[PDB]
DNA sequence: AAAC
DNA sequence: AAAC
DNA sequence: AAAC
DNA sequence: AAAC
């Protein structure tokens, strides 16, 4: 259960760089091979 | 053949961005993840939040409260989800709510409406528990709409309104308070021993109107606990609370030399520890702006209530520790209050409270978050909060009053077989 | 005037004697305490089990089972009983179960029967829920009777009947276990992956049957967890296990000098660690009185099945970890067992069991607890047992089969005012 | 949650000694005074 | 008489 | 439920 | 191609 | 629910 509340992240806002989390792991897309 | 019988778990990356718009005090899903039981659930929402351009500088911080919350599928299908995972896989399909045809009429539940139009049963009814057990004012009524399509395109849209941040006004005591208590006595005596018992049983009533209308209160009063399912609510997994700020952009023109506009952009960041999802459900994040209650017309109780008495004036503390809650009307605090509409305050509330004032100057000056004119209505439509009340403020955008964009990082760690055991027959 | 609000936590002595007595294997409550949210109880149980004199001098120990159940009472009101919580003083008094006009048709509840014939519903539930959340077999539906007047004289009386200590017999795989799964195929192709996909919901199918019939155990096999509250069942909160035993007592007149009678007094002790009661309800104390299943005409499976194929003698670790359940009948490993009576077997399970020999020459020789015929009647008949199977066992006594006398150390620490703060007005 | 059973208290059976408890508390009679 |  |  |  |  929920608590203590920091949005105050103190710092001028960045514009979002990248929908891919933090950890990734196994493989998620097969194509038939490389596709840059 | 033998088939892949297990799985081992691995974390999950279900990391996504969130391009966000609500209205002002109404309650808005920013995101949802289903989880599976057994899974480990952890996200950092770390993105800025912004509010429509105001039409001058800043002048007051608006507060941003973000929480993330479990339901238990169970709770929302109760006894036909247990059959569902007993029977497996020919379990018959879960209920599905439905919406009104339009894009933005499951906006609440934070997603695109689907062409057919209905949605999963449970993203639909955990959003209700989640309001009705810690949104409401403990004396409103349940939500208790079948689907979707029952809402107005404001609360299909926008959210639920919410209440006020708490005032003398915005917090009166619930509105069935007892302000006396009859002992039916005999005609020329009164029962010495039947009055002490009349006490014992006010105390049980009046415990139960201030502080435990939920079943779940009740309980703690007795010092003993209750599990989240004992009573179906929601958990409330975690909260972040903030200010929003921002800076003045200086006009610069021949005719705008001297004029500003406030710019609210503030990076915030919401955490969510690591979470055991017990059994399957939603994983539901939501937010909700707000700006305290400044109205333009407050007046302090004691200068707007005539004359003055020894009990209102004194602050005697044998009289105010112990005489009835006192009824008071939107006229004893505001300057264009309704004498009709009536509230109960604890004796004394104006002496532990302080109305902020605004001067007359700016009454109906456009630009400042300020409430216009006394809120007018039924007690449960003065403590919601109303978005227009807050449409003088802003420029008029198609975003609404604020929009966020965020990065939802977020990793579980489950265990089902991966992309490719799952696309190979052997 | 002014009340007395509060109370002290101070341990409360709830402390009785008990006079108990039952049969062979029923369930029966030997103590009940109501609790109240927030209060903590421990209980000390010491006394000695002792069996009804028996015919002759002692052969076998019979195992004895006592159990410590919690039971909220939301568990068996529901709805019903949050409102009542929450109305408080006027709430409307709770449901009363119906019991049959005799003294000994409640003590089952372990309970004198009242004479107006009525007991509080929570105390017949709880049972009910005790019963079929842990002892009937997973397979068998639940006891759902409305009312105690329902049951016959015997479950009413003695308790509920309980399941065999696990055989090859009496621990068969489930009644419906499938022997085979067919796949629709097509008439001259059969499709390669929807075979593999066929495995797979078998699979799932199969652990349903074997281990995952109820709710909670679904979950768990997801790595999940699921509170009591999560299914509604009384959480256990203490058991002991013992085997009772005693001596001989030789005779010594001139016609029984060479006689003996078994005299079975077991001092035991029953001891709950304290236990913090989350919300009001009951904790119920059961005792089971069972000895090992001996059928005095049970044969070794391939000593009774004919001629002996490979796969039955071989040993062949191949065959046995791959072939359906097998399908047999109570004759093929009993004297007098009926052809028409069927059950399913895991291959090779007659090389990871043996069962007790008796020699032919005690088969209706009175004084040993053995079972004379084999089980007649559905596989749910067989399974439970029955009381007079036991009856030629002992002499005859008005206390049936086993008789306890105990003393329950029990301590509440709980929080209501002193007996006198009750009896005094000021 | 329940465990281990132990009703092997080894010895020979003991007459019911009182049904009070092992811990008391407050008075619980009030009768007008003493009574033996 | 587990008592201001 | 002596479990990928 | 998070592969006996 | 700044609680005998």
């Amino acid at each position: 259960k929920g608590k203590k509340r920091s949005g105050a992240r103190p710092g001028r806002p960045q514009p979002l760089r990248g929908t891919k989390g933090k950890r990734k792991g196994a493989r998620l897309w097969y194509v038939g091979g490389q596709q840059f | 053949s033998n088939i892949q019988t297990g799985a081992e778990r691995m974390p999950h990356d279900l990391s996504h961005l969130g391009f966000l718009a609500g209205q002002i005090g109404r309650l808005i899903t920013i995101s949802t993840t289903p989880v599976i039981a057994g899974d480990s659930f952890e996200m950092d929402a770390v993105g800025a939040l912004r509010l429509s351009p105001l039409r001058r500088g800043l002048a007051i911080d608006s507060t941003v409260d973000i929480f993330t919350f479990y339901v238990p599928h169970r709770h929302v299908y109760g006894e036909q989800w247990i059959k569902f995972m007993k029977d497996g896989v020919n379990a018959t399909p879960l209920p599905t709510v439905n919406t009104t045809g339009y894009i933005d009429h499951a906006a609440f539940l934070g997603t695109i409406n689907p062409d057919t139009n209905k949605i999963p049963k449970h993203l639909f009814q955990g959003y209700l528990n989640i309001y009705n057990n810690y949104f409401k004012a403990p004396w409103m009524p349940d939500r208790t709409e079948a689907n979707p399509n029952e809402l107005n395109q404001d609360d299909a849209r926008y959210g639920f309104r919410c209440c006020h941040l708490k005032n003398i006004w915005t917090a009166p005591l619930p509105p069935e308070t007892e302000l006396s208590r009859q002992m039916t006595t005999s005609t020329t005596s009164i029962d010495i021993m039947g009055l002490q018992a009349a006490y014992a049983n006010l105390h049980t009533d009046q415990e139960r109107d201030y502080f435990m209308q939920r079943y779940r209160d009740v309980i703690s009063s007795f010092g003993g606990k209750t599990s989240y399912d004992a009573d179906n609510r929601p958990l409330l997994v975690m909260r972040s609370n903030l200010w929003a700020s921002g800076y003045d952009v200086d006009g610069t023109d021949q005719t705008s030399l001297g004029q500003f506009s406030g710019r609210v952009q503030q990076t915030y960041k919401h955490s969510v520890p690591r979470f055991f999802v017990p059994e399957h459900g939603t994983m539901f994040t939501l937010a909700l702006v707000r700006f305290p209650p400044t109205a333009t017309k407050e007046i302090q109780y004691l200068n707007a209530k005539g004359a003055l008495t020894y009990t209102d004036i004194a602050g005697d503390p044998v009289l105010y520790g112990n005489l009835p809650p006192r009824e008071i009307s939107m006229k004893d605090v505001f300057r264009s209050g309704d004498s009709s509409k009536k509230f109960k305050i604890a004796e004394g509330q104006w002496y532990r409270y302080a109305p902020s004032y605004v001067s007359p100057a700016y009454h109906l000056l456009e630009g400042f978050p300020f409430i216009q004119e006394p809120p007018s209505g039924d007690l449960q439509e003065r403590v919601l909060i109303r978005h227009h009340d807050y449409d003088q403020c802003f420029q008029s955008v198609q975003l609404l009053q604020w929009n966020s964009q965020v990065k939802f990082n977020v990793t579980v760690y489950r265990n089902l077989p991966t992309t490719r055991d799952s696309i190979m027959t052997s």
